Protein backbone atom coordinates (compact mmCIF):
# COMPACT_ATOMS: atom_id res chain seq x y z
CA UNK A 1 0.00 0.00 0.00
CA UNK A 2 0.84 3.76 0.09
CA UNK A 3 3.79 4.47 2.55
CA UNK A 4 5.52 7.67 3.36
CA UNK A 5 9.30 8.47 4.62
CA UNK A 6 9.15 12.37 5.90
CA UNK A 7 10.95 14.61 7.43
CA UNK A 8 10.01 17.67 9.14
CA UNK A 9 12.31 20.87 10.08
CA UNK A 10 12.19 23.80 12.14
CA UNK A 11 14.09 26.70 12.75
CA UNK A 12 13.92 29.24 15.26
CA UNK A 13 15.77 32.24 15.60
CA UNK A 14 16.60 33.26 19.38
CA UNK A 15 17.33 37.31 19.17
CA UNK A 16 19.67 37.95 22.44
CA UNK A 17 19.73 34.25 23.52
CA UNK A 18 22.55 32.79 20.72
CA UNK A 19 21.85 30.73 17.88
CA UNK A 20 18.57 29.41 16.35
CA UNK A 21 17.15 26.41 17.72
CA UNK A 22 16.89 23.15 15.60
CA UNK A 23 14.39 20.48 15.99
CA UNK A 24 14.21 17.73 13.04
CA UNK A 25 11.92 14.62 13.53
CA UNK A 26 11.55 12.01 10.74
CA UNK A 27 7.94 9.77 10.05
CA UNK A 28 7.17 7.16 8.76
CA UNK A 29 4.00 6.95 7.71
CA UNK A 30 2.35 8.25 10.73
CA UNK A 31 4.97 6.77 12.82
CA UNK A 32 7.98 8.58 14.36
CA UNK A 33 11.32 6.86 14.00
CA UNK A 34 14.02 9.36 14.67
CA UNK A 35 14.45 12.96 16.22
CA UNK A 36 17.60 15.42 15.98
CA UNK A 37 17.52 18.62 18.48
CA UNK A 38 20.37 20.75 18.49
CA UNK A 39 19.78 22.37 21.96
CA UNK A 40 22.23 20.27 23.34
CA UNK A 41 26.52 20.26 23.65
CA UNK A 42 26.85 17.72 21.44
CA UNK A 43 23.15 16.90 19.71
CA UNK A 44 23.09 13.49 18.37
CA UNK A 45 20.06 11.73 15.90
CA UNK A 46 18.41 9.46 17.84
CA UNK A 47 16.12 6.73 17.65
CA UNK A 48 12.24 7.48 18.23
CA UNK A 49 10.79 4.03 17.38
CA UNK A 50 12.29 0.83 19.31
CA UNK A 51 12.97 -1.03 16.44
CA UNK A 52 15.34 1.41 14.63
CA UNK A 53 17.98 0.73 17.26
CA UNK A 54 18.57 -2.31 14.67
CA UNK A 55 20.73 0.48 13.18
CA UNK A 56 24.69 0.69 13.70
CA UNK A 57 26.92 3.11 15.08
CA UNK A 58 27.72 4.39 11.81
CA UNK A 59 23.74 5.14 10.61
CA UNK A 60 23.63 7.54 13.76
CA UNK A 61 26.72 8.93 13.24
CA UNK A 62 25.78 9.66 9.49
CA UNK A 63 22.45 11.22 10.43
CA UNK A 64 24.22 13.27 13.18
CA UNK A 65 26.60 14.85 10.94
CA UNK A 66 23.42 15.73 8.27
CA UNK A 67 21.51 16.84 10.92
CA UNK A 68 24.39 18.90 12.35
CA UNK A 69 25.15 20.18 8.91
CA UNK A 70 21.33 21.12 8.52
CA UNK A 71 21.05 23.24 11.63
CA UNK A 72 23.68 25.31 10.61
CA UNK A 73 22.74 25.92 6.62
CA UNK A 74 19.23 27.06 8.56
CA UNK A 75 21.03 29.78 10.75
CA UNK A 76 22.63 30.81 7.56
CA UNK A 77 19.13 30.71 5.61
CA UNK A 78 17.61 32.50 8.66
CA UNK A 79 20.04 35.39 8.16
CA UNK A 80 19.46 35.55 4.54
CA UNK A 81 15.78 35.35 4.61
CA UNK A 82 15.75 38.50 7.48
CA UNK A 83 17.94 40.32 5.20
CA UNK A 84 15.38 39.81 1.94
CA UNK A 85 12.98 41.28 3.83
CA UNK A 86 14.74 43.87 6.04
CA UNK A 87 13.95 42.76 9.07
CA UNK A 88 15.58 43.71 12.23
CA UNK A 89 17.94 41.28 14.67
CA UNK A 90 15.41 41.70 17.14
CA UNK A 91 12.85 39.83 15.58
CA UNK A 92 12.24 35.67 16.18
CA UNK A 93 11.76 34.18 13.04
CA UNK A 94 10.61 30.32 11.84
CA UNK A 95 11.99 28.81 8.44
CA UNK A 96 10.25 25.61 8.21
CA UNK A 97 11.04 22.41 5.78
CA UNK A 98 9.38 19.57 4.59
CA UNK A 99 10.79 16.66 2.93
CA UNK A 100 10.32 13.11 1.68
CA UNK A 101 8.80 10.44 -0.31
CA UNK A 102 5.52 8.49 -0.82
CA UNK A 103 4.87 5.33 -2.42
CA UNK A 104 2.21 3.92 -4.37
CA UNK A 105 0.10 0.13 -4.12
CA UNK A 106 3.08 -0.87 -6.77
CA UNK A 107 5.66 -0.25 -4.34
CA UNK A 108 7.66 2.39 -6.22
CA UNK A 109 8.13 6.11 -6.32
CA UNK A 110 4.77 7.92 -6.63
CA UNK A 111 4.77 11.61 -5.48
CA UNK A 112 7.94 13.78 -3.79
CA UNK A 113 7.61 16.97 -2.12
CA UNK A 114 10.41 19.64 -0.85
CA UNK A 115 8.48 22.61 0.47
CA UNK A 116 10.26 26.05 2.49
CA UNK A 117 7.89 28.32 4.46
CA UNK A 118 9.02 31.24 6.63
CA UNK A 119 7.01 32.39 9.43
CA UNK A 120 4.17 30.07 8.86
CA UNK A 121 3.87 30.50 4.91
CA UNK A 122 4.93 29.32 2.05
CA UNK A 123 7.97 30.33 0.71
CA UNK A 124 9.35 28.28 -1.94
CA UNK A 125 8.05 24.90 -3.20
CA UNK A 126 9.65 22.04 -5.69
CA UNK A 127 6.73 21.27 -7.74
CA UNK A 128 5.30 17.17 -8.45
CA UNK A 129 7.62 17.47 -11.92
CA UNK A 130 10.79 18.00 -9.41
CA UNK A 131 12.59 20.18 -12.41
CA UNK A 132 10.37 23.61 -11.51
CA UNK A 133 9.83 25.83 -8.47
CA UNK A 134 7.09 28.20 -6.80
CA UNK A 135 8.60 30.95 -5.14
CA UNK A 136 5.68 33.08 -3.21
CA UNK A 137 7.15 36.53 -3.60
CA UNK A 138 10.37 38.30 -4.96
CA UNK A 139 12.13 37.04 -1.87
CA UNK A 140 11.58 33.42 -2.90
CA UNK A 141 12.74 34.22 -6.61
CA UNK A 142 15.68 34.87 -5.42
CA UNK A 143 15.80 31.34 -3.88
CA UNK A 144 14.44 29.92 -7.16
CA UNK A 145 17.42 32.00 -9.07
CA UNK A 146 19.74 30.15 -6.57
CA UNK A 147 18.23 26.79 -6.76
CA UNK A 148 18.22 26.34 -10.44
CA UNK A 149 22.26 27.66 -11.04
CA UNK A 150 23.11 24.95 -8.70
CA UNK A 151 20.61 22.48 -10.19
CA UNK A 152 19.15 21.65 -6.86
CA UNK A 153 16.20 20.51 -8.33
CA UNK A 154 18.12 17.82 -10.05
CA UNK A 155 20.24 16.74 -6.90
CA UNK A 156 16.63 16.93 -5.28
CA UNK A 157 14.82 14.51 -8.03
CA UNK A 158 17.46 12.38 -7.24
CA UNK A 159 17.13 11.77 -3.34
CA UNK A 160 13.15 12.04 -3.31
CA UNK A 161 13.05 9.25 -6.31
CA UNK A 162 16.28 7.22 -5.16
CA UNK A 163 18.18 7.51 -2.02
CA UNK A 164 14.81 8.57 -0.24
CA UNK A 165 13.00 5.73 -1.43
CA UNK A 166 15.17 2.85 -0.91
CA UNK A 167 15.80 4.08 3.00
CA UNK A 168 11.85 3.80 3.63
CA UNK A 169 12.06 0.62 1.71
CA UNK A 170 14.66 -0.42 4.31
CA UNK A 171 12.30 1.51 7.48
CA UNK A 172 9.30 -0.78 6.31
CA UNK A 173 11.82 -3.62 6.98
CA UNK A 174 13.15 -3.15 10.08
CA UNK A 175 9.82 -1.79 11.80
CA UNK A 176 7.89 -4.51 9.96
CA UNK A 177 5.84 -5.82 12.61
CA UNK A 178 4.61 -2.55 14.07
CA UNK A 179 4.84 -0.36 10.18
CA UNK A 180 3.05 -3.22 8.20
CA UNK A 181 0.65 -4.31 10.97
CA UNK A 182 -3.05 -2.33 10.73
CA UNK A 183 -4.54 -1.41 14.23
CA UNK A 184 -8.20 -1.63 14.16
CA UNK A 185 -10.44 0.54 16.60
CA UNK A 186 -11.90 -0.53 19.00
CA UNK A 187 -15.18 1.23 19.09
CA UNK A 188 -18.46 2.12 21.36
CA UNK A 189 -21.26 4.16 21.45
CA UNK A 190 -21.56 6.22 24.86
CA UNK A 191 -25.39 8.15 25.86
CA UNK A 192 -25.85 11.11 27.55
CA UNK A 193 -29.02 12.53 28.63
CA UNK A 194 -28.72 16.66 27.77
CA UNK A 195 -32.36 16.88 29.15
CA UNK A 196 -35.76 15.55 28.98
CA UNK A 197 -36.05 16.19 26.01
CA UNK A 198 -32.80 15.03 23.86
CA UNK A 199 -29.74 13.07 24.59
CA UNK A 200 -25.62 12.99 22.99
CA UNK A 201 -24.75 9.79 21.76
CA UNK A 202 -20.93 9.18 21.25
CA UNK A 203 -19.57 7.13 18.82
CA UNK A 204 -15.75 6.34 19.99
CA UNK A 205 -12.91 4.89 18.30
CA UNK A 206 -9.39 3.81 20.16
CA UNK A 207 -6.40 2.70 19.42
CA UNK A 208 -6.32 2.43 15.73
CA UNK A 209 -3.23 2.81 13.29
CA UNK A 210 -2.83 4.29 11.36
CA UNK A 211 -4.46 7.64 11.51
CA UNK A 212 -6.72 8.06 8.85
CA UNK A 213 -10.00 6.94 9.96
CA UNK A 214 -13.82 7.67 9.58
CA UNK A 215 -16.89 8.47 12.25
CA UNK A 216 -19.98 8.91 10.77
CA UNK A 217 -22.91 8.49 12.40
CA UNK A 218 -25.55 7.97 9.68
CA UNK A 219 -29.48 8.26 9.76
CA UNK A 220 -32.18 6.77 8.30
CA UNK A 221 -33.59 9.58 7.40
CA UNK A 222 -36.40 10.28 9.82
CA UNK A 223 -33.33 11.50 12.36
CA UNK A 224 -33.25 15.23 13.62
CA UNK A 225 -30.06 16.22 14.48
CA UNK A 226 -30.29 18.95 16.94
CA UNK A 227 -26.07 19.36 16.83
CA UNK A 228 -23.32 17.15 15.71
CA UNK A 229 -18.92 17.76 16.39
CA UNK A 230 -16.17 15.69 15.14
CA UNK A 231 -12.93 15.85 16.92
CA UNK A 232 -9.53 15.74 15.41
CA UNK A 233 -7.42 12.72 15.17
CA UNK A 234 -5.55 12.54 18.28
CA UNK A 235 -2.57 11.01 19.50
CA UNK A 236 -3.11 8.39 22.52
CA UNK A 237 0.76 7.92 23.15
CA UNK A 238 1.20 4.73 22.35
CA UNK A 239 1.85 4.76 18.89
CA UNK A 240 -2.18 4.63 18.28
CA UNK A 241 -4.87 7.26 17.39
CA UNK A 242 -8.15 8.22 19.12
CA UNK A 243 -11.38 9.93 17.82
CA UNK A 244 -14.87 10.41 18.39
CA UNK A 245 -17.98 12.22 17.03
CA UNK A 246 -21.12 12.70 18.69
CA UNK A 247 -24.73 14.22 17.49
CA UNK A 248 -27.68 15.67 19.63
CA UNK A 249 -30.95 13.78 18.99
CA UNK A 250 -34.51 13.70 20.42
CA UNK A 251 -34.70 11.72 23.54
CA UNK A 252 -36.67 8.49 21.69
CA UNK A 253 -34.95 8.71 18.16
CA UNK A 254 -31.83 7.19 19.10
CA UNK A 255 -32.05 4.55 17.45
CA UNK A 256 -32.66 6.09 14.13
CA UNK A 257 -28.68 6.94 14.05
CA UNK A 258 -26.10 4.75 13.86
CA UNK A 259 -22.09 5.37 13.20
CA UNK A 260 -20.05 4.12 10.46
CA UNK A 261 -16.27 3.30 11.29
CA UNK A 262 -14.03 2.99 8.51
CA UNK A 263 -10.29 1.55 8.73
CA UNK A 264 -8.10 -0.18 6.62
CA UNK A 265 -7.26 -2.68 9.77
CA UNK A 266 -11.14 -3.61 9.50
CA UNK A 267 -11.92 -6.56 7.24
CA UNK A 268 -15.28 -4.81 7.25
CA UNK A 269 -16.75 -1.31 7.93
CA UNK A 270 -17.77 -1.45 11.38
CA UNK A 271 -21.11 -0.13 12.09
CA UNK A 272 -22.45 0.31 15.81
CA UNK A 273 -25.60 1.62 17.53
CA UNK A 274 -26.45 3.02 21.37
CA UNK B 1 4.17 37.49 11.08
CA UNK B 2 1.73 34.51 11.14
CA UNK B 3 -0.43 33.83 14.14
CA UNK B 4 -2.73 30.83 14.99
CA UNK B 5 -4.21 29.62 18.26
CA UNK B 6 -3.49 26.50 19.60
CA UNK B 7 -6.12 23.72 19.49
CA UNK B 8 -6.85 22.25 22.87
CA UNK B 9 -7.76 18.56 23.68
CA UNK B 10 -7.53 17.23 27.03
CA UNK B 11 -7.78 13.19 27.71
CA UNK B 12 -6.73 9.59 28.95
CA UNK B 13 -5.18 6.93 26.92
CA UNK B 14 -7.22 4.66 28.23
CA UNK B 15 -11.25 4.68 29.12
CA UNK B 16 -10.86 6.19 32.57
CA UNK B 17 -11.82 3.84 35.66
CA UNK B 18 -11.32 5.26 38.88
CA UNK B 19 -8.33 3.88 40.72
CA UNK B 20 -6.75 2.61 38.07
CA UNK B 21 -3.65 4.09 36.50
CA UNK B 22 -3.80 5.58 33.40
CA UNK B 23 -2.33 8.48 31.35
CA UNK B 24 -3.48 12.52 30.95
CA UNK B 25 -2.91 13.53 27.52
CA UNK B 26 -2.80 17.59 26.86
CA UNK B 27 -2.57 17.41 22.71
CA UNK B 28 -2.05 21.04 21.26
CA UNK B 29 -2.40 21.42 17.76
CA UNK B 30 -2.78 24.06 14.93
CA UNK B 31 -0.75 26.40 16.26
CA UNK B 32 2.24 29.23 15.17
CA UNK B 33 4.71 30.71 16.24
CA UNK B 34 5.60 27.25 18.05
CA UNK B 35 6.53 28.79 21.39
CA UNK B 36 4.09 27.76 23.99
CA UNK B 37 3.70 26.48 27.31
CA UNK B 38 1.63 23.77 28.27
CA UNK B 39 1.13 22.38 31.89
CA UNK B 40 -0.76 19.37 33.34
CA UNK B 41 -2.95 20.15 36.46
CA UNK B 42 -4.09 18.41 39.66
CA UNK B 43 -6.49 20.03 41.57
CA UNK B 44 -5.22 23.52 40.67
CA UNK B 45 -1.89 22.71 41.11
CA UNK B 46 0.46 22.07 37.84
CA UNK B 47 2.55 18.32 37.64
CA UNK B 48 5.49 17.60 38.29
CA UNK B 49 7.60 17.16 34.99
CA UNK B 50 5.64 16.17 32.69
CA UNK B 51 6.70 15.09 29.58
CA UNK B 52 5.71 16.25 25.99
CA UNK B 53 6.91 14.86 22.29
CA UNK B 54 8.94 16.17 19.80
CA UNK B 55 7.71 19.33 17.82
CA UNK B 56 6.27 18.12 14.43
CA UNK B 57 4.29 20.12 11.86
CA UNK B 58 1.22 19.56 9.83
CA UNK B 59 0.65 20.24 5.57
CA UNK B 60 -0.10 24.18 6.92
CA UNK B 61 3.05 24.41 8.87
CA UNK B 62 1.06 24.62 12.07
CA UNK B 63 2.41 22.89 14.93
CA UNK B 64 1.45 20.10 17.59
CA UNK B 65 2.32 18.31 20.54
CA UNK B 66 1.04 16.17 23.15
CA UNK B 67 1.80 17.10 27.10
CA UNK B 68 1.47 13.83 28.83
CA UNK B 69 1.83 12.44 32.22
CA UNK B 70 1.00 9.27 34.44
CA UNK B 71 -2.23 9.87 36.33
CA UNK B 72 -4.48 7.98 38.41
CA UNK B 73 -8.51 8.64 37.84
CA UNK B 74 -10.37 9.78 41.06
CA UNK B 75 -13.78 11.02 41.20
CA UNK B 76 -12.74 13.65 43.68
CA UNK B 77 -9.66 14.73 41.42
CA UNK B 78 -10.20 17.19 38.78
CA UNK B 79 -7.65 17.05 36.14
CA UNK B 80 -7.16 19.95 33.31
CA UNK B 81 -4.30 21.12 31.61
CA UNK B 82 -2.82 24.91 30.93
CA UNK B 83 -1.87 26.29 27.50
CA UNK B 84 -0.19 29.57 27.25
CA UNK B 85 0.49 30.92 23.89
CA UNK B 86 0.97 34.33 21.69
CA UNK B 87 -2.00 34.20 20.31
CA UNK B 88 -3.95 34.15 23.84
CA UNK B 89 -4.66 37.08 25.57
CA UNK B 90 -4.43 34.89 29.22
CA UNK B 91 -3.76 31.49 29.73
CA UNK B 92 -6.34 29.01 28.41
CA UNK B 93 -7.33 26.32 30.40
CA UNK B 94 -9.69 22.98 29.47
CA UNK B 95 -10.67 20.75 32.05
CA UNK B 96 -10.65 17.00 32.07
CA UNK B 97 -13.76 15.25 30.82
CA UNK B 98 -13.60 11.54 31.10
CA UNK B 99 -16.48 10.75 28.42
CA UNK B 100 -14.31 13.25 25.96
CA UNK C 1 17.75 8.44 5.74
CA UNK C 2 17.75 12.43 5.66
CA UNK C 3 19.52 14.61 2.68
CA UNK C 4 22.28 17.30 3.90
CA UNK C 5 21.50 20.51 2.42
CA UNK C 6 23.18 21.08 -0.82
CA UNK C 7 22.50 24.57 -1.78
CA UNK C 8 21.13 27.79 0.21
CA UNK C 9 17.97 30.26 0.24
Amino acid sequence: GSHSLKYFHTSVSRPGRGEPRFISVGYVDDTQFVRFDNDAASPRMVPRAPWMEQEGSEYWDRETRSARDTAQIFRVNLRTLRGYYNQSEAGSHTLQWMHGCELGPDGRFLRGYEQFAYDGKDYLTLNEDLRSWTAVDTAAQISEQKSNDASEAEHQRAYLEDTCVEWLHKYLEKGKETLLHLEPPKTHVTHHPISDHEATLRCWALGFYPAEITLTWQQDGEGHTQDTELVETRPAGDGTFQKWAAVVVPSGEEQRYTCHVQHEGLPEPVTLRW
Amino acid sequence: MIQRTPKIQVYSRHPAENGKSNFLNCYVSGFHPSDIEVDLLKNGERIEKVEHSDLSFSKDWSFYLLYYTEFTPTEKDEYACRVNHVTLSQPKIVKWDRDM
Amino acid sequence: RMYSPTSIL
